[PDB]
């Protein structure tokens, strides 16, 4: 579904804090 | 009138507010927005069909 | 020798490998839907999922 | 002769057409003294192509 | 594009101008907000101390934004870094807070 497709395409590019 | 603002459509009505940022709305995004407009007007005018 | 090979069959074995490499690329690409982008890395781009 | 096996012509690929992958061999020295680890995009878990 | 190079051996780190030059972390800058949204973790980890102490000023272009108002007693000391840093941390590629 489109909600999971959009959520996946925007969860591909994330970034976290360094250790 | 509402879809011609957010999307690329030939239909001219005043092109009015443009300083607010937006995006080139796809068919799916415009279909979502049009569904929200639909259910808002149905809720406003007491329809169920 | 497990670690060895005869150099006089290199051409025959390489072109048989080319034959199998062609025969595993006999398919057709299938349409698998799209989704309009919401993050501004690529504006207005439609990405295949 | 009377009834032969039919071949499977149409086959469909839903992934992406490629044959050449990229593999790393030796790991890059991400903790090193001359350059602080805040330079690298590996520290922020930014995935790269 | 804005690619940050550190300065080896005490040199100041530099970021690339649109014209092609590379400037130190001083003066008046102009960003679009999508630039900051692309890699906000790296951008604010490079820019926190320079905004807090150095003479760096950044103009981020929106057009539109919703706002939020906090009041202070003017006869008492008040610092806004906790709120400003909270906004610059809670910003993300998919959304912004107020």
């Amino acid at each position: 579904p489109m909600s999971t497709r959009i959520a996946e395409a925007t969860s591909a590019i994330v970034s976290k804090h360094p250790a | 009138t509402l879809v011609a603002q957010i999307s690329e459509t030939q239909y001219p009505v005043d092109r009015y507010l443009d300083w607010i940022p937006s995006l080139r709305a796809s068919a799916a995004t415009a279909a979502t927005f049009a569904e929200w407009v639909n259910t808002s007007m149905k809720t406003a005018f007491d329809l169920s069909d | 020798s497990v670690r060895g090979a005869n150099p006089l069959m290199f051409r025959a074995n390489v072109l048989h490998m080319l034959l199998e490499f062609v025969l595993d690329n006999l398919y057709l690409n299938r349409h698998t839907g799209f989704s309009q982008d919401h993050t501004p890395f690529t504006e207005g781009a439609n990405l295949r999922s | 002769l009377l009834h032969a096996d039919t071949p499977r012509l149409v086959t469909w690929d839903a992934g992406l057409c490629t044959s050449f992958k990229i593999v790393p061999i030796v790991p890059a020295q991400v903790p090193q003294d001359v350059l602080a680890y805040t330079f690298f995009t590996s520290s922020y878990a930014i995935q790269s192509p | 594009d804005c690619r940050i190079s550190f300065g080896m051996n005490g040199a100041a780190p530099m970021i690339r101008d649109e014209t092609g030059m590379m400037v130190p972390f001083e003066g008046n800058w102009i960003f679009p907000l999508a630039l900051w949204q692309m890699n906000t973790r790296y951008f604010n980890q490079q820019f926190d101390a320079w905004i807090k102490t150095g003479e760096l000023r950044i103009r981020i272009e929106m057009g539109a934004y919703p706002y939020m108002l906090h009041y202070y007693d003017p006869r008492q000391y008040a610092n806004a870094w906790n709120l400003t840093s909270a906004w610059l941390e809670e910003i993300t590629p998919t959304s912004i807070p107020s």
